[PDB]
């Protein structure tokens, strides 16, 4: 089985800049049967390059493929706004076809620290016997951020889930939301609910908190 | 290579 | 032009078998290679296997050999993927893909893609969400769309009139096997007394269509 390595998995680049994406194979790819695909969220992949360097009709010529053997490169001569997407390489020089893990090309912008908000459970939910506490990390860059829940200063584990938005099309930031869920009975056992946030843009962790029933 | 079969097929269905 | 149209999304119980179909039009069906590729939520592409219809020659990836069947029917220009002994790990969007041409010379690489079929492997039953407010310089407010199945839900604000500063998060899969989703928006603090904020939630499978006013 030929292993295709795409490293790094993410490239942060500015609009208009050149991009070079590498695909290294664990052994020589037969007859340079190497293809590149682009994929946007909510869409099927789209073929950009086949046979290492051939471009289908309709694909912009700012995309070019090169290389042979084990070393392949996708070059984007000048990044357009629509070029920020995920790129996959694929070899089909053996009957067992394999894909690389993909490289996300994302928009580089200035560092932005998250604005943090915490939300107590609604009265409506509490009436139903469950308590969800929500922590919002809004409009930050870069994507790496960490959220820790603390309940009466006790670090929580296993009772929260989080998700992150796609990079914003207008200001190129990310947002993250974490939800802590407890039974109403357990929620009522504690006083202080807090989320603690770390990020490159913060010199020290930010904590937002509330006191239950206040 | 299974991915070469249809190319072969295309060729022999011309000649 | 070659168009591939797949069957619709399906929820399958653990251990069951799923059949996904892909009907082609606009080209030659029999002499071009048709593959299946899947993509688990938040993950990369994975080649599963393919078929050359005319020759009835299949080619499966080793890790699916013994668990999948790919077949073709030229009378309807349709290809089928069977995947058996389903597990949660098999939850993915399944794409059919046909090789491109230079009725021309085939190129092997996948130029033509179906729209994808979401297959969700779960024991969960259809359920509509509850919609809870996230009550509010800049203020943040939102809605928590909790405990629904299956995907998807859609959320808008003020019947689509409010999009600036809106963030709707990817759904999370809870231990219950139900999904939860949050949508938030930032607004001027001063607007909290003068402007109404309503999140419009749609979950078609349960016919849950809720318009929740979010108040301080």
């Amino acid at each position: 089985e030929i292993v295709l390595t795409q490293s790094p998995g993410t490239q942060s680049l500015s609009p208009g800049e050149r991009a070079t994406l590498s695909c290294r194979a664990s052994q020589s790819v037969g007859n340079n049967k190497l293809a590149w695909y682009q994929q946007r969220p909510g869409q099927a992949p789209r073929l950009l390059i086949y046979g290492a360097s051939s471009r289908p009709s309709g694909v912009a010529d700012r995309f070019s493929g090169s290389g042979s053997g084990t070393d392949f490169t996708l070059t984007i001569s000048r990044l357009e706004p629509e070029d920020f997407a995920v790129y996959y390489c694929q070899q089909y020089g053996q009957s067992l076809s394999t894909f690389g893990q993909g490289t996300k090309v994302e928009v580089k912008r200035t560092v932005a620290a998250p604005s943090v908000f915490i939300f107590p459970p609604s009265d409506e939910q509490l009436k139903s016997g469950t308590a969800s506490v929500v922590c919002l990390l809004n409009n930050f860059y870069p994507r790496e951020a960490k959220v820790q829940w603390k309940v009466d200063n006790a670090l929580q584990s296993g009772n929260s889930q989080e998700s992150v938005t796609e990079q914003d099309s207008k200001d190129s930031t990310y947002s993250l939301s974490s939800t802590l869920t407890l039974s109403k009975a357990d929620y009522e056992k504690h006083k202080v609910y807090a989320c603690e946030v770390t990020h490159q843009g913060l010199s020290s962790p930010v904590t937002k908190s509330f006191n239950r029933g206040e | 290579n299974w991915f070469d079969i249809t190319n072969w097929l295309w060729y022999i269905k011309k000649k | 032009q070659v168009q591939l149209v797949q069957s619709g999304a399906e929820v399958k119980r653990p251990g069951s078998s799923v059949t996904v179909s892909c009907k082609a039009s606009g080209g030659s069906f029999s002499t071009y290679a048709l593959s299946w590729v899947r993509q688990a939520p938040g993950r990369g592409l994975e080649w599963m296997g393919g078929v050359i219809p005319l020759l009835t020659i299949t080619n499966y990836a080793p890790r699916f050999q013994g668990r999948i069947t790919i077949t073709a029917d030229r009378s309807t220009s349709t290809a089928y993927l069977e995947l058996n002994s389903l597990r949660p790990e098999d939850t993915a969007v399944y794409y059919c893909a046909r090789e491109g041409t230079t009725l021309g010379k085939p190129i092997g690489a996948f130029a033509h893609w179906g729209q994808g079929t979401l297959v969700t492997v779960s024991s969960a039953s259809t359920k509509g969400p509850s919609v809870f407010p996230l009550a509010p310089g800049t203020a943040a407010l939102g809605c928590l769309v909790k405990d629904y199945f299956p995907e998807p839900v859609t959320v808008s604000w003020n019947s689509g009139a409010l999009t600036s500063g809106v963030h709707t998060f990817p759904a999370v899969l809870q231990s219950s096997g139900l999904y939860s989703l949050s949508s938030v928006v930032t607004v001027p603090s001063s607007s909290l007394g003068t402007q109404t904020y309503i999140c419009n939630v749609n979950h078609k499978p349960s016919n849950t269509k809720v318009d929740k006013k979010v108040e301080p």
